[PDB]
C-alpha cells in the first residue's frame, strides 16, 4: 500500500449550500458538507497531498465573509494563517481541538481523496462518535 | 508526557503575551498553536477550558487583556495561587 492522502491530486465536487451557523452542524449526523462557495474556489486545483487541500479549505473560510463571521475574533485569526478553528471544548477529544476533515466513503473502500463530495467536516467527538459505532 | 504547567510561574506580563500569541494565531503551526492553548488550559484550571478563548460569556471580553482578566478574577473567585 501507498497512502493516496500522501500523493498529490486535484479537487473536485460540489460541495452544499450552507448557512452562517455550519459549524454547529459538524457535531450532528455526519457533519457539514463541505460549502458549494468552497468547493467553487477549489475545485479543479492540484494540491500536494491533504494536509495541503485542508489548509486551502480554512485559508477559503477565512476569506468567505459568511462562512466566518461565525468565528469570533481568535478563531479568525486561526483561519486567516489556514489552520482549522476550535471547536467548543465540549466537542473536543484529547487533543483534537479543531474541526476535522473527514471522508465519508473511505479512501481504502473507493472513496476519492480530493472529491469534495466525499469529505465531511466533523467535530473530533461527532467523528469518534460516528467512528465507534461502525 | 509532560508535567502540568503552573500559572504562578509566570508573572500576567508573560501570560499575556503567551494569551496574546493564541488569540493572535502567532505561532510556526496548527500544532504549535494548540500546544500553547493546552498550556493555557493547564494553567488556568478554568473549567471551560479554551473556550475562555474561543466561545467566550455573552458579556465577556475576549481580547487578551479581557481573557487575562477573567482567569484572574475566576481564580481569585475559587481561591487559587495567582501572578508570580
Amino acid at each position: 500500500m501507498e497512502s493516496k492522502r500522501n500523493k498529490p491530486g486535484k479537487a473536485t465536487g460540489k460541495g452544499k449550500p450552507v448557512g452562517d451557523k455550519w459549524l454547529d452542524d459538524a457535531g450532528k449526523d455526519s457533519g457539514a458538507p463541505i460549502p458549494d462557495r468552497i468547493a467553487d474556489k477549489l475545485r479543479d486545483k492540484e494540491f500536494k497531498s491533504f494536509d495541503d487541500f485542508r489548509k486551502a479549505v480554512w485559508e477559503e473560510v477565512s476569506k468567505d465573509p459568511e462562512l466566518s463571521k461565525n468565528l469570533n475574533p481568535s478563531n479568525k485569526s486561526s483561519v486567516s494563517k489556514g489552520y482549522s478553528p476550535a471547536t467548543p471544548k465540549n466537542q473536543q477529544v484529547g487533543g483534537r481541538k479543531v474541526y476535522e476533515l473527514h471522508h465519508d466513503k473511505p479512501i481504502s473502500q473507493g472513496g476519492e481523496v480530493y472529491d469534495m463530495d466525499n469529505i465531511r467536516v466533523t467535530t473530533p467527538k461527532r467523528h469518534i462518535d460516528i467512528h465507534r459505532g461502525k | 508526557m509532560e508535567l502540568k504547567h503552573s500559572i504562578s510561574d509566570y508573572t500576567e506580563a508573560e501570560f499575556l503575551q503567551l494569551v496574546t500569541t493564541i488569540c493572535n494565531a502567532d505561532t510556526s503551526s496548527e500544532e504549535e498553536l494548540v500546544k500553547l492553548v493546552t498550556h493555557f488550559e493547564e494553567m488556568t484550571e478554568h473549567p471551560s477550558g479554551s473556550d475562555l478563548i474561543y466561545y467566550p460569556k455573552e458579556g465577556d471580553d475576549d481580547s487578551p487583556s479581557g481573557i487575562v482578566n477573567t482567569v484572574k478574577q475566576w481564580r481569585a473567585a475559587n481561591g487559587k495561587s495567582g501572578f508570580k
